[PDB]
């Protein structure tokens, strides 16, 4: 599932 | 072979552009008519911290392979990772740019680039996934410092010394820059804050962390210094290239993408290296909600599957809180590990237990013999002490995900605390509000029990269930167990 | 003189009653009738730790003398305090117990508990207030340490011995119990939490912090050793009384109820002593919402007058901080210091930016330039940054006064932050979203500026101002001039 997440 | 500049940005990525009319996140899931319009050395704003510009590191840095595995990606995106990396790096300090063309629909995507200068191509002739393919980026390079980026990033000024500094310095250290931020929407270049550390919840999902009052405080005399970190983000990072190979590469049997980033984390704070993010490198990166390309069958199973062989050869006896926190995961095979944990044995690493004491001691952990765990959630509020002390009520907020007031255990003793604070029944009158008191262990009317498939609390030996009807005006009471939304309770983790 | 279990407690409390129909708070500021229930030796729960209840406590440790002050007490409390001291200490640590009226009503509520065991009275023949009154016992002591306790207290299990051995060790150590909580309404005694210290805000209120992870995690190995604290309630404290003396007692001059227990607290760590919580050591407390006695200048004024006299002696030029927080204050008249300047000369104090930087790091000093800090605050709801971070959306969430995600500042450079990010408009049409990031002093898409009266937010150099209208379907927003913010 979802993506590496924004710093 | 070709000089960037000299590179004809136009006739590479004309061709692949959006048609008239088409959706313009379709492909990348970003928007491509957006990132079509950049000049490939676009000017980007220096995110850099006033320290940062005029400081420096030593005079004969060791050069950098760097790596940049790619599936399918836009060409003005990738094109541009890799002018970013040609103009704002030191040319001697660039030994080679290798391009890992993952199986792209188009190899010409990755091909035409080989004309530029210091560019090698290396084309999967089946899809292979990122781990696989860094691998086999870091088995082709010459230089002694491996370089790893994603294939939509664009460096900024003076990105790279900051980070061959490190390692030069001690090889054991794994350093990576800030990682600015790219809008997937705009993109828009912009800054990214530099009071965070990677860390991650008990899913094992990444996630990014502030520095602790007493972390920035430390600080304050040098506000640019390397920040330690638990775990790295994982697209960008900076490494010896012979200290990647000794402590083994990545695990070759993670398919795809998802978590070889908390395996590799793992692995080198227990078998002796370091993480460090570096303030003074600044890299963007475009972030975005989705993935654009297949897992074979599905990016649940696949990310479960990688997430498991890290846990099953890392994690010792703690592994089990993951599999409380995602039970569906118990159910995913995983594979041999045999050679991972030979691996394991061979470096003599430090348990687990010694990495939550040492490295991330502000993952908060669980009693060994708890029977829940985390906040305590009725639809989107949270279980929350209100700031208050012994005697004192107890109420709901919006659920924040920052722990502190929010955060609970159910013990082994059947009673619901918050440091040594637990929610005590003073009255067992319907309607009576209950109060926070100091956890006493024969304390019967501090015992609670979940009930109903784990929905809701129950007070051991009665039929008063937790309920937040009064919160707002009084506090949480006690009442009659019913079939109310007010009365359903659920912890994050349950063993 | 009379063993206390011998004492006649229907006679003594029996008079004095809450009389049929009346309020049974308005004597006290707590529930008289249900302190008169309580026998004056009622059990109460063991709210020590485990390891607390299995040390074998050390005897040969120095006396005290207990000193307890009181102005209109209700006589069942009085009796608990003193037969809690009694019944819970061993007698020979006990010296005496000297009670202080501090000018009651009526004098018998003292002089009848002089018949029981060690029991001493003083009587004010006027008004003194808490700190005279301490001292004038303080003085009449004739033990090498001094113990202070409220008229409320019911002190547990072994409270004694694990303060004494403190103060044998090291008499510059000024130490309390664990504070637990005896509740106003129904008299039931609660363990307090032990993982607290002593603090204040800048308004000079003090407040109880919690530990920081990182503190309580380095006390796993021993979790009932001493806690430094910033601070001490006041109220209850043990001090070797040749210690108190030198340091200069307490500041004769503050009046009723203070203040007193931050001039101390400064005065003791400038000055070359510490200040300790002793999680072994127990004594529950009355805490009340309101004072039920009378104040000739404040409540308000004196309480001003007091901190005043705290501050403009111990804390420099940081006293602009609390003056900053309670401007009111400056119009309060305050007399004279001198003698506690000399007093500071004398024993040669360390600067209070010492003590912020070695005492009570953790409290936040506005080191500036700073033109407005806290929440946000828009009806009931906060500013939340929602955990974002660098371009993601802002929004609202119900104030919760923890700080935290709701955390905000104005800058000198105009800016809204929270920790180094910073709200960027970052585009002009109304109705965009506004975005966080980064701070830059440069960047004119975060500058920002208070109108009509400190109660709206105006992007500076446009007729643009925040706007809460798009909250919870995409976030803050910026529109032309839901708009109503305070800080
Ligand atoms: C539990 C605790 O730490 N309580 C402290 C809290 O007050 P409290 O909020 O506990 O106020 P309080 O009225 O209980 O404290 C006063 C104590 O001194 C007595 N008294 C009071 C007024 C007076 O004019 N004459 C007199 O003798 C009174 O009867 C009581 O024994 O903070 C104060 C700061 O000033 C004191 O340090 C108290 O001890
Ligand atoms: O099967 C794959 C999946 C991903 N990637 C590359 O690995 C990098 C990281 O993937 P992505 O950027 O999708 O992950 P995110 O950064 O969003 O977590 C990118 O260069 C991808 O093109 C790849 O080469 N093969
Ligand atoms: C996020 O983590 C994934 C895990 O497969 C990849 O390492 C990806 O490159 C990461 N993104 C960033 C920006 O580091
Ligand atoms: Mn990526
Ligand atoms: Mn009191």
């Amino acid at each position: 599932d979802s993506t590496t997440p924004a710093p | 072979k070709v000089r960037w500049p000299d590179f004809n940005q136009e006739a590479y990525v004309g061709g692949t552009m959006v048609r008239s009319g088409q959706d313009p996140y379709a492909r990348n899931k970003f928007n491509q008519v957006e990132s079509d319009k950049l000049r490939m050395d676009r000017a980007i704003p220096d995110t850099r911290h006033d320290q940062c510009q005029r400081k420096q590191w030593r005079v004969d840095l060791p050069a950098t392979s760097v790596v940049i595995t790619f599936h399918n990606e836009a060409r003005s995106a990738l094109l541009r990772t890799v002018v970013s990396v040609l103009k704002k790096s030191p040319p001697h300090l660039i030994k080679e740019i290798i391009l890992v063309d993952d199986y792209s629909n188009d190899p010409e995507d990755g091909a035409l680039l080989g004309k530029i200068e210091k560019v090698r191509v290396l084309r999967n002739d089946r899809r292979e996934g990122l781990m696989r393919s860094r691998v086999r980026g870091a088995d082709a390079a010459q230089a002694k410092v491996l370089t790893f980026l994603d294939s939509h990033c664009e460096c900024n000024e003076h990105w790279l010394e900051p980070l061959l500094e490190r390692v030069a310095e001690d090889r054991t250290r794994v350093v990576s820059p800030i990682i600015d931020v790219i809008n997937m929407d705009n993109f828009q270049y912009v800054g990214a804050s530099a009071d965070l550390k990677g860390g991650f919840d008990w899913n094992l999902v990444f996630k990014w962390d502030y520095m602790t009052p007493e972390q920035r405080r430390s600080r304050q005399g040098n506000p640019v210094a390397p920040i330690k970190t638990p775990m790295i983000a994982g697209g960008l990072f900076v490494m010896d290239k012979f200290y990647f190979e000794e402590l083994g590469k990545y695990d070759m049997m993670m398919d795809v993408w998802g978590g070889e980033n908390l395996e590799i984390s793992f692995r080198v704070w227990q078998c002796g290296g370091s993480l460090e993010i570096i303030p003074c490198s600044r890299v963007g990166h475009v972030f975005r909600k989705q993935h654009p390309y297949t897992f074979p069958g599905g990016s649940g199973t696949v990310f479960a599957r990688n997430t498991r062989r890290a846990a099953e050869v890392w994690m010792d006896e703690y592994k089990n809180f993951y599999y409380a926190a995602v039970p569906s995961a118990r159910n995913v095979p995983y594979g041999n590990i045999q050679s991972r944990l030979e691996l394991r044995k061979k470096l003599s690493c430090k348990p687990f237990k010694w990495y939550l004491e040492n490295v991330y001691p502000e993952l908060r952990v669980p009693d060994h013999q708890d029977i829940a765990f985390g906040a305590l959630q009725q639809g989107t509020n949270c279980l929350d002490t209100l700031g208050h002390f012994a005697d004192g009520v107890v109420g709901v907020y919006e659920c924040h995900n920052a722990g502190g007031n929010q955060e609970w255990a159910l013990t082994k003793e059947k009673s619901v605390k918050h440091m040594d604070l637990c929610l005590t029944v003073v009255d067992r009158a319907p309607g009576s509000l209950i109060k926070l008191q100091g956890c006493r262990e024969d304390d019967s009317r501090q015992k609670w029990e979940q009930i109903e498939g784990n929905s809701k609390l129950r007070h051991v030996g009665s039929n008063l269930c937790l309920d937040s009807r009064t919160a707002k005006s009084g506090g949480l009471s006690v009442e009659v167990c019913g079939p109310a939304l007010s009365q359903q309770w659920k912890f994050t983790l349950n063993l």
